[PDB]
RNA sequence: UAAUUGCGAUAACGAACGAGACCUUAACCUACUAAAUAGUGGUGCUAGCAUUUGCUGGUUAUCCACUUCUUAGAGGGACUAUCGGUUUCAAGCCGAUGGAAGUUUGAGGCAAUAACAGGUCUGUGAUGCCCUUAGACGUUCUGGGCCGCACGCGCGCUACACUGACGGAGCCAGCGAGUCUAACCUUGGCCGAGAGGUCUUGGUAAUCUUGUGAAACUCCGUCGUGCUGGGGAUAGAGCAUUGUAAUUAUUGCUCUUCAACGAGGAAUUCCUAGUAAGCGCAAGUCAUCAGCUUGCGUUGAUUACGUCCCUGCCCUUUGUACACACC
């Protein structure tokens, strides 16, 4: 017994915070987004990552603990609310998946540049019209700087 | 001010060049023949280059124009 | 031809109506007329001093003939005016409901107004039919 | 100003004999050339037009607006 | 408006319109002046008013005249508008309207 | 002790929090979201209010 | 029978193929309906300040989420009943179906 | 059935819808007639639709006005406007040509506002400042 | 509409209650010039004395004004509700008072010399001269005094 | 040209970003699809006034019909159209007509490269380092303070009154918000001067609050040039509401008190049409508290249709002993 607007309202944050959950935890597994359907009797969850064997585990078990851990926060009940994990297509044409890649590479060690060009060789040559990746902050001096990295045309406006 | 910007320019000039025979010195009909016969993304800007279209056809008309 | 106080000015008409419950004197004033303002968003107490009930009285007569059902609420709304705060900004305040009330109940008691369905006053057929009869003089005062 | 707020015999005479030959009568004229108050005023207004010395031309709240009558 | 003209037929038997238009003919200001540079002190030098000027600024003396007289006083403002437009229509130079304008063209034709 | 925590929260800005990351402050109460307005700007898109005019 | 259908999305494309589904169905169905009534969209709106802090220009931001909301009545019976909730299911788009 | 018409006046929120009907001359507004409209210092500005044609284009049609929205004055406007459009579509849709045309040159010679709706719509207002153009006072020191 | 010739009877100063009361001005504001007596207990005190309420004050008759002044110094007498009083469920006696010309100023200074002897905050307050109504004194009456 | 917007010129040619395009909103549609959560007409039933027949209303299960008004979806429509001037006679500009609309139609949203040692570690379970870490700078509880008043500044609100105050009448918006394991928006009836109380009710909302019956405004009166019935600061007494709690008064109400202020010096802000200004309303904050803000409508002017004088900005040339760059 909810009004419309509070209702949508309502699953739009649900919805910002089930990908802040996803997101927080399945960072290594390339997560690259989320998507909810629901249904009579039944509320699906769409995650679109690229390593889906990493999602699920052994026979689900990743999968499973993961629909518990969203049951017993959002309190659904059993068999209402079921995940399921799927390969995203075009690995170079999402930002979240690149983002998300360099932070890693930069994390192990890689150098600056290296990562960068990395990356925007990979989404040049995934068909993309343009690629731009920037880094900021203290980058081999105490001064902090920013580095731009492009490639193709991006516009703005 | 109503100066046209080169992307209205281009596309009536091309226009007239692939299809001075078809096309009028009336706006009406020279907007019902451009939006079938080439692809444009807004009615506004179809306007405008149908509009256009149609000075040039009237400068045509008055002598020849450079370009 | 027929009239109806849809025919005749608000002005005159409620004058009309007003002057005619006072000659025929039997709508309970309340007691405490002369004492009291009206709103709390007045300063003064009404100035017609030994009328005004008679003219707050025709008036929510033409006004729940004019409407469907009209309550107490809806008359301290309407009543109401804009309270000057000193020196703060102005602002809408709601009439006093004791008025109001007591005068809904002297109209039901003299027969112009009774109580709806859906709430709220709406005026009898003796109130249409006495109404319509005061338009018509006031209509014929002119001639 | 020390405008005249009850009216005795004198001032009633003097209005009686000159409320005419004024082409323009009003509240403020009367207050400027017979030194009475605005509500004196207004209430002489209401009964030279009863009797009938002026002639109203336009009678709005705010603003009165009489003529001679010849 | 309406009691301004009511009392410009009482007081005069002309029609009202037609001395509201006297008035306003009657006080548009026909010369003015306009400050220069003047070497860094103001110099005031005169030039002349186009007709719309001056049916616009006739209105603005004629009406804040009748304003700044009506302010703190007995006669209400149609009254003080009536006065104005009559003695502007006059020429009479008792008219708040009619002494500005000649101000100003007495100091424009100073600055000549 | 029972004298722990003992004080009422029913009420005021002690009573809310932001969802996200528990500021008391600029919180946006609005059809019942309780995010602080920097939390909310970050989460708009995400939530569904977008930026027309 | 008097079943109401609502449907109360944010999203306009998948709001109206919905809509167009259940009344071509209908129509198939030879059912007797109320078209879609659209009701009026509602605009809900929040307006901050850009800054996190508190310096500079006050610059102001209004965020606006749209709801629209229409609704289909029916006169059919309880098997077609039963199929039409079973179908038309679209991510996005909140229906409920309530009778009498 | 009885011939009739429906047309609408406008002037910014207010709306005046009117029903224009085979008759015998009455103008009614919002149930009262023509004579009582609010504004009295602006009741000609409702009566000029009646005179700049003339009252026998009135004596064989009754119309009724009902107005709601806006304010006092754009009601009034709102009225003239609805009346006007009104007797202009009965004579298009019942009288000739002429006759419609004949009193659409009246109406547009004297106001055009008789018959086209005033385009003039509020501007919004923008941030960091009371009105759409007005801004906060702005201090140095 | 109706003009009345009035006689030598008229006075131009009348006094009441120890208060130049000026004539040529409409009884009620009149009487607001006695302190303590305002519009609202003027209009009733003058509607409960039963006066033309149009009449000037200098124009009326003597056992008016005494009728007057006596309503007004026992108005529960005379049918005023208690809620017009200025001096209501007073501090000592718990009766229901209206002060009047210059008791209003001796119960002022009553009240404030209370406060003081029992040291209360807005006595200590109205001793030191400052706001009692928990103003912000920060920036406003700067020259109070 | 609003525009490195274009016509063109041309040791450059071809491109990219920004501008424009775009998107949202406001204006038009008696053309389409529809609507018992929007309306209108007619027929039932019914009230009043009249008298053939009329006028004004009430009642939706009383049914029928329609979509002008209202709400959307899908579209249409403006492109400076047409005509006339002017210009190497090009891009364009000016006038008139038509038109719902002709300042890129109005208003926004989005918005480049390069930067500031601008602000923010007090939004963040964003953070490096430093400090502290158990009589802790963690956290909680009680009571105070953030409001303290000789003074000096910046936003504002009420005004100095008659183009008004007061009193009766008249009587009209748009944007919005609202309760579930809770107690929200609250109609109607009764009590009370009021604030408020109480018994119910509708509403999870185009349905109910709510026609948000707003205020300025109108119309009749009262006052009458008197710091006056202008103004309502500062005080006193009492009654209520929110809250565990109101004392340094939370607010609301009643009576009384009735101060400066008589239009504001140098200075200085904002603003070109439904705009300024007047006027209120909803929302945010919110248990209570707007003199604040974000929007909304109501009433609606004057004066430009320019210039580079002041303060600045863009482009070019030019001088430089400047480069943390005329502070
Ligand atoms: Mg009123
Ligand atoms: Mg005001
Ligand atoms: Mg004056
Ligand atoms: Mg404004
Ligand atoms: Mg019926
Ligand atoms: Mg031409
Ligand atoms: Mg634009
Ligand atoms: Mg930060
Ligand atoms: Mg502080
Ligand atoms: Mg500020
Ligand atoms: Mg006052
Ligand atoms: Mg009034
Ligand atoms: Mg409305
Ligand atoms: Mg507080
Ligand atoms: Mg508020
Ligand atoms: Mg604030
Ligand atoms: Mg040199
Ligand atoms: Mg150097
Ligand atoms: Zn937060």
């Amino acid at each position: 017994l909810i009004s419309k607007k509070r209702k949508l309202v309502a699953d739009g944050v649900f919805y910002a915070e089930l990908n802040e959950f996803f997101t927080r935890e399945l960072a290594e597994e390339g997560y690259s987004g989320v998507e909810v359907r629901v249904t009579p009797t039944k509320t699906e969850v769409i995650i679109r990552a690229t390593r889906t064997q990493d999602v699920l585990g052994e026979n689900g078990r990743r999968i499973n603990e993961l629909t518990l851990l969203v049951q017993k926060r959002f309190k659904y009940a059993p068999g209402t609310i079921v995940l399921y994990a799927e390969r995203v297509q075009d690995r170079g044409l999402s930002a979240v998946a690149q983002a998300e890649s360099m932070k890693f590479k930069l994390l192990n060690g890689l150098a600056i540049r290296r990562a960068a060009y990395g990356v925007v060789r990979y989404v040049m040559e995934s068909g993309a019209k343009g690629c731009e990746v920037v880094v900021s902050g203290k980058l081999r001096a105490a001064r902090a700087k920013a580095m731009k990295f492009a490639d193709g045309f991006l516009i703005h406006s | 001010g109503r100066v046209r910007t080169k992307t209205v320019k281009r596309a009536s000039k091309a226009l007239i060049e692939r299809y001075y025979p078809k096309l009028t010195l009336d706006f009406q009909t020279n907007k019902r023949l451009c939006d079938e016969i080439a692809t444009i993304q807004s009615k506004r800007l179809r306007n405008k280059i149908a509009g256009y279209t149609t000075h040039l056809m009237k400068r045509i008309q008055k002598g020849p124009v450079r370009g | 031809p027929g009239v109806s106080v849809r025919d005749v000015a608000a002005q005159d008409f409620i004058n009309a109506y007003a002057s005619f419950l006072q000659r025929q004197g039997k709508l309970e004033v309340p007691g405490y007329v002369d004492i009291v303002k009206t709103s709390s968003g007045n300063e003064m107490p009404p100035q017609d001093a030994e009328g005004w009930f008679y003219k707050r009285a025709a008036s929510v007569a033409r006004h729940i003939y004019m409407r469907k059902q009209v309550g107490v609420g809806k008359l301290n709304k309407l009543y109401g005016g804009a309270k000057s705060r000193g020196v703060r900004p102005y602002k809408h305040i709601d009439a006093s409901g004791s008025i109001n009330r007591k005068v809904l109940q002297a109209l039901e008691k003299i027969g112009i107004v009774e109580i709806s369905p859906k709430g709220g006053r709406r005026i009898s057929e003796n109130g249409q039919r006495d109404l319509d009869r005061i338009a018509a003089q006031t209509l014929e005062e002119d001639e | 100003a020390q405008h005249a707020v009850i009216l005795d015999q004198e001032k009633y005479d003097r209005i009686l004999k000159e409320v005419p030959t004024y082409r323009y009568v009003s509240v403020s004229v009367l207050v400027d050339r017979l030194k009475i108050g605005g509500s004196l005023a207004r209430i002489a207004l209401r009964h030279l037009e009863k009797e009938g010395i002026i002639k109203p031309i336009s009678k709005h709240s705010k603003q009165a607006i009489y003529t001679r009558a010849t | 408006i309406k009691h301004t003209l009511d009392i410009i037929n009482v007081l005069t038997d002309q029609n009202p319109i037609q001395v509201v238009v006297d008035a306003i003919t009657n006080t548009g200001p026909r010369e003015d002046t306009t400050r220069v540079g003047g070497g860094g002190a103001a110099r005031r030098q005169a030039v002349d008013v186009s007709p719309l000027r001056r049916v616009n600024q006739a209105i603005a003396l004629l009406t804040i005249g009748a304003r700044e007289a009506a302010f703190r006083n007995i006669k209400t403002i149609a009254e003080t508008l009536a006065e104005e437009l009559i003695n502007a229509a006059k020429g009479s130079s008792t008219s708040y309207a009619i002494k500005k304008k000649d101000e100003l063209e007495r100091v424009a034709k100073s600055n000549r | 002790e029972n004298v722990w925590f003992s004080h009422p929260r029913r009420y005021g800005k002690g009573s809310r929090q932001c969802r996200v990351c528990s500021s008391h402050t600029g919180l946006i109460r609005k059809y019942g979201l309780n995010i602080c307005r920097q939390c909310f700007r970050e989460k708009a898109n995400d939530i569904g209010f977008n930026k027309f005019r | 029978i008097k079943i109401r259908i609502t449907l109360t999305s944010t999203k306009v494309k998948q709001l109206e193929n919905v809509s167009s589904n259940i009344v071509k169905n209908a129509e198939q169905h030879n059912l007797v309906k109320k078209g879609p009534v659209r009701l009026p969209t509602k605009v809900l709106k929040i307006s901050t300040r850009k800054t996190p802090n508190g310096e500079g220009s006050k610059t102001w931001e209004t965020y606006e989420m749209r709801i629209h909301k229409r609704y289909i009545d029916l006169e059919a019976p309880v098997q077609i009943v039963k199929r039409i909730t079973q179908i038309t299911i679209e991510p996005g788009v909140d229906v409920e179906v309530v009778v009498a | 059935a009885v011939p009739s018409v429906q047309t609408f006046g406008k002037k910014k929120s207010a709306t005046a819808v009117a029903h224009v009907k085979a008759g015998k001359g009455l103008i009614k507004v919002n149930g009262s007639p023509i004579t009582l409209v609010e504004p009295e210092i602006l009741r000609f500005k409702v009566y000029e639709p009646l005179l700049l044609v003339g009252l026998d284009k009135f004596s064989n049609i009754d119309i009724r006005v009902r107005v709601t929205g806006g304010g006092h004055v754009s009601q009034v406007y709102a009225i003239r406007q609805a009346i006007a459009k009104g007797l202009v579509a009965y004579h298009q849709k019942y009288v000739d040509e002429q006759s419609k045309n004949e009193l659409k040159k009246a109406f547009t010679s004297y106001d055009r506002t008789l018959l086209i709706a005033d385009s003039r719509r509020p501007e919004p207002k923008k941030f960091g400042g009371k009105g759409a153009r007005s801004r906060f006072q702005k201090s140095y020191r | 509409s109706l003009v009345v010739q009035e006689q030598g009877s008229f006075q131009h100063i009348l006094r009441l209650l120890n208060t130049n009361v000026d004539g040529n001005i409409k009884i009620v504001y009149a009487l607001t010039t006695i302190k303590g007596v305002g519009r609202r207990y003027s209009n009733l005190v003058c509607k409960k004395a039963d006066v033309d309420l149009h009449k000037r004050a200098g124009e009326l008759t003597q056992e008016e004004l005494e009728r007057i002044v006596q309503i007004m110094q026992n108005p529960t007498h005379y049918k005023i509700p208690a809620w017009f009083l200025n001096r209501q469920n007073d501090i000592t006696d718990g009766k229901d008072y209206h002060t009047l010309a210059n008791n209003v100023e001796s119960k002022l200074r009553d009240d404030l010399e209370r406060l003081k002897k029992i040291r209360a905050h807005r006595g200590i307050r109205h001793f030191w001269g400052l706001r009692v109504r928990g103003q912000h004194t920060k920036t406003t009456g700067r020259r109070r005094a």
